């Protein structure tokens, strides 16, 4: 009842792979295998599995016990954004659940024709804030270095009717050095991210 | 809509004593407590299963429970310590099937030695660059919501009176605005993001709405600066030609 190992530790994948996500479990009366998804904090149920090479399919998920081998395999094909989580596998030993550390899964669209640019909004009221966006997933965003400047990791939304995701990245400050010409220097952004004037 | 908790944010004394619910609509009859904390995952508390029965789980220890009614499964802090901060996780399952746990949306609780911190987040909406609708067609709404603490705050989109959920992103982890501070206050962005075309109808109004849970009415307060108690904070933008 000791123990539930998962592998990969965590995975970072294009929209559209398939990726197969494993768990070994070394308990004493096992009864059954279960897989969760945690998006943010709270788990949602997926799958039970009591009886070895019986897949159970939900939609893109599908998992399978073998236990003979001791494993249970959870393969998520066609991957999209919102597939995006901790997994977590745990086993049953008639007592109580056992839990594994769980796969962290990212999943980052696919952008075909990226639009890098960074553009400077205004304020509805009377500061102002820097939008880095339309870059393509690979393109990593560097926390600040200065502590009077605020920079947020990247976001991506989905404009679903459009069937369109986009990338994006907040830069503001209220210091008087700072622009949207230099908000992401820390960055590392393509050579032909667009500066309007 | 399968099982709901007491409020997804709580923040309270050191020595106090916490009072966390768990009800659900799924007429189960096993329930269980969890926490779930960075690095461990999650541990069991308590479980109950069934109507006034109780048995302790891995890490009872500080707590106690009740099932006084099948719908409900009551979690008790006797004496909120520091290190009882954590995220409180609730789950219920049928009877024939205890391990399949369905779980409620859990409640974050922190634990402070007082509340002079707590600070409400203020709020600016801001507006889409003429050089993206121009280049893209699409415009971006960034609402930032900023000075706040602690992190316990919900963002939301509304679009002519209606929430919004496509073409939205917020940040999953907000900024501590003092990185080297044990009490930095945090601030969060997010985007919303519309065709030019409805951006630029005038008639078409954006709102940021940040749900703050801070203080409740029992809380004491006996400093100059406004109570900083449970309160929605919004900014706001109407589109332009």
């Amino acid at each position: 009842e000791d123990k539930v190992v998962q592998s990969p530790l965590s995975l970072v994948v294009h929209e559209g792979d398939t990726v197969t996500l494993n768990c070994s479990y070394e308990v004493t009366n096992f009864r059954s295998l279960l897989w969760y998804k945690q998006e943010k904090k709270a788990p949602t149920f997926l799958f039970m599995l009591t009886s070895s090479g019986i897949e159970k399919k939900s939609g893109r998920l599908s998992s399978i016990l073998d236990k003979k081998e001791l494993s249970s395999i959870l393969n998520i094909t066609a991957t999209q954004t919102g597939d995006s989580a901790i997994y977590l596998c745990a086993a049953y030993n008639t007592d109580k659940l056992i839990f594994g550390t769980g796969t962290r899964l990212q999943v980052f669209p696919n952008i075909q024709n990226p639009d890098p640019a960074v553009y400077q909004l205004r304020d509805s009221k009377s500061k102002s804030v820097c939008l880095f966006t339309d870059f393509d997933s690979q393109t990593n965003v560097s926390q600040s270095k200065d502590s009077d400047v605020y920079i947020t990791d990247k976001c991506v939304l989905d404009m679903r009717s459009m069937d369109f995701k986009s990338n994006s990245a907040v830069a503001w400050s209220n210091k008087s050095d700072f622009a949207c010409a230099n908000a992401f220097n820390n960055s590392i952004i393509p050579e032909d991210t667009f500066f309007p004037s | 809509v399968k099982v709901t908790q007491s409020s997804r944010y709580l923040v309270k004394r050191t020595g106090e004593k916490v009072f966390l619910e768990c009800v659900q609509d799924m007429d189960h009859e096993n329930m269980f407590w969890y926490r779930q904390d960075p690095g461990l995952g999650l541990r069991l508390i308590y479980f109950s299963y069934d109507v006034k029965m109780k048995e302790k789980g891995d890490i009872p220890e500080g707590y106690s429970v009740s099932r006084e009614k099948k719908e409900r499964f009551s979690l008790i802090l006797e004496s909120a310590s520091t290190n009882q901060t954590s995220m409180y996780l609730c789950a219920s399952s049928p009877s024939g099937y205890q391990e399949t746990q369905y779980f409620g949306p859990g409640t974050r609780l922190l634990v402070l030695e007082d509340l002079k911190n707590v600070f409400p987040p203020e709020v600016a909406v801001f507006e889409p660059s003429e050089a993206e609708i121009s280049h893209t067609q699409k415009a971006t709404l960034v609402c930032l919501a900023t000075g706040f603490y602690p992190d316990h705050v919900e963002l939301s989109w509304w679009v002519n009176g209606k929430e919004v959920h496509s073409g939205v992103c917020t940040d999953p982890q907000p900024l501590k605005e003092q990185p080297a501070l044990n009490d930095s206050r945090y601030a969060l962005s997010s985007r919303l993001r519309v065709s030019a075309t409805f951006w630029q109808n005038p008639r078409n109004h954006f709102r940021c709405q940040v749900q703050f849970y801070g203080l409740s009415e029992n809380d004491e307060w006996t400093q100059d600066r406004a109570k900083p108690v449970t309160q929605i904070v919004s900014a706001e933008a109407w589109g332009r030609a």
